[PDB]
């Protein structure tokens, strides 16, 4: 594609939670330090366990913002500018496919945890997610 | 990581 500047895409995502006042040296290749942030955020509650459909959301992607929207009300959850964002991993968990966000903050920064339906699905993300990336200057 | 990609444009 190249509808990233004048258009927009939507995929099927589950929002877990966001997770701030993460020291900003995280290394977005490391699985263990991913997994040890939100591991930690499921000790403390700030991250559900298991995933339900009230976790469901919109996640639309643009040249300008990655958009993420409940799928009940379609409230806008969050909105993180493309320059905002640092990376973008697939971390795989048993049954969670996960995709996170390091994002910058609104010089730590902050986990955006999402939850794919699928390895594909996780990994077309973060494709996009680069091609966004690329189209931006 | 199963995959991971970087914006080189970040800042």
């Amino acid at each position: 594609p190249d509808r990233l500047l004048s258009d927009y895409i939507e995929k099927e995502v589950k929002y877990l939670g966001q997770l701030t006042s993460i020291p900003g040296y995280l290394n977005p290749s490391s699985r263990t330090e991913i997994l040890h942030f939100i591991d930690n955020a499921k000790r403390a509650h700030q991250l559900p366990g298991h995933l339900t459909q009230e976790h469901d959301a919109v996640l639309s992607l643009s040249a300008y913002n990655v958009k993420l929207a409940w799928r009940d009300g379609e409230d806008i959850i969050l909105r993180v500018p493309i320059h905002d964002i640092a990376a973008v991993s697939y971390v795989r968990d048993d049954a969670a496919h996960l995709v996170v966000l390091k994002t910058a903050q609104d010089e730590a920064c902050c986990l955006v945890i999402l939850a794919a339906e699928s390895k594909v699905a996780a990994e077309e993300l973060c494709c996009l997610l680069g091609q966004v990336f690329q189209v931006v200057y | 990581v199963d995959k991971v990609v970087i914006n080189p444009y970040f800042g």
